[PDB]
């Protein structure tokens, strides 16, 4: 594709263009994740 | 300087004055959870 776009050639990416129109389950949900390891270890985080 | 069980213990001590006489015992000063392995030193 030499770097341009065309036929089978996709930039890809691809955009929400999010507005406050939409129905109620398309809105973006704001997710965040939390991994733990339960290991032997110092330890040095815990809780109150 | 120790270094045992994942720990890197220090011990200090200071006197304003070939080395002297006397007894002098050294309090603890810090202890940290670094948890890596030490060979040598500079
Ligand atoms: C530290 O290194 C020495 C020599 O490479 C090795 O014998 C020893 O098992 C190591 N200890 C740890 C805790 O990695």
């Amino acid at each position: 594709c030499n770097g341009v776009a065309g036929f089978n050639c996709y930039f890809p990416l691809r955009s929400y263009s999010f507005r406050p129109t939409y129905g109620v389950g398309h809105q973006p949900y704001r997710v965040v994740v939390l991994s733990f390891e339960l290991l032997h270890a110092p330890a040095t985080v815990c809780g109150p | 300087f120790k270094n045992i069980d994942g720990y890197f213990k220090i011990y200090s001590k200071h006197t304003p004055i070939d080395l002297p006489q006397g007894f002098s015992a050294l309090e603890p000063l810090v202890d940290l959870p670094i948890g890596i392995n030490i060979t040598r030193f500079q």
